């Protein structure tokens, strides 16, 4: 385990919504949908809290969009877009204070209307403002 | 669809 003992977990989870756009023509009969996905933080509890844990969340979408790596720096990193095909996808979360990047494979698809999935992330104890900002949502 | 997906 060696450095990975200086660590505590956390949940985050993703939320994602989708629906058909009928305004916008079908591509080869498949319709084109809006989809959004936001990322919150759980508590010890399991409530929803801000994730501000994370400076900044980077959304790496299919090649087929247009820059499609998306960048936000606010909570709850919240991106919207238009297609019509699911894709699995990798959402790069950077913790505060240069503590790290994690790669959070997510999914989009259109099986729901709205979704949601937890990941545990490992975060390191050794930047004094992130050790702060990690005790809102439970034990260091 | 619901099942619509992109090739990687």
């Amino acid at each position: 385990l060696g450095s990975m003992v200086a660590t505590v977990k956390r949940t985050i989870r993703i939320k994602t919504q989708q629906h058909i756009l009928p305004e916008v023509p079908p591509v080869e009969n498949f319709p084109v949908r809006q989809w959004s996905i936001e990322i919150v933080l759980l508590d010890d509890e399991g409530k929803e809290i801000p994730a501000t844990i994370f400076d900044k969340v980077i959304y790496h979408l299919h090649p087929t969009f247009a820059n499609p790596n998306r960048t936000f720096t606010d909570p709850p990193f919240r991106i919207e877009e238009q297609g019509w095909g699911g894709f699995p996808l990798d959402i790069s979360v950077f913790l505060l204070e240069k503590a790290g990047e994690r790669k959070i494979p997510h999914d989009l698809n259109f099986l729901q209307e709205s979704y949601e999935v937890e990941h545990v992330i490992q975060i390191p104890l050794n930047k004094p403002l992130l050790t702060e900002e990690l005790a809102k949502s439970g034990s260091t | 669809a619901q099942t619509a997906r992109k090739s990687t």
